[PDB]
């Protein structure tokens, strides 16, 4: 009763699925760095 | 070592199940970047052949052009 549901909890507490150790991880943000224009390491496509 | 065995084996157990965590837990990622080799020539100047263009006649002055 105290705190919410399972699937809201999971919902908002969610992890990140690579570690910052990973070399492709490590690549985009320096991409994203070094070009000034980013700083994550996800990205999504909008199809027209 | 009816008391002994037990223990000693289990600390044994623990050793080597820890020595297989440290070596294999470190082997992910450890190649983040690749750096290439340079190898570059020495620049100096020693013996640097010479090339002279004399141009001489009875004129008085002349008009020259020429490829350094």
């Amino acid at each position: 009763t105290v705190v919410p549901t399972l699937d809201e909890v999971g919902e908002m507490r969610a992890v990140s699925m690579a570690p910052n150790d990973a070399p492709s991880t490590l690549a985009i943000k320096r991409v994203g760095q070094v070009f000034e224009e980013y700083d994550t390491s996800s990205s999504v496509m909008i199809v027209l | 070592l009816g008391r002994i065995w037990l223990p000693v084996l289990i600390v044994v157990a623990v050793a080597a199940g820890a020595l297989i965590v440290m070596n294999v837990r470190t082997v992910f990622g450890s190649n983040p970047v690749v750096v290439t080799e340079k190898t570059s020539d020495n620049a100096e100047d020693f013996n640097p052949k010479v090339v002279t263009y004399e141009i001489f006649g009875s004129g008085s002055s002349a008009v020259i052009n020429y490829m350094d």
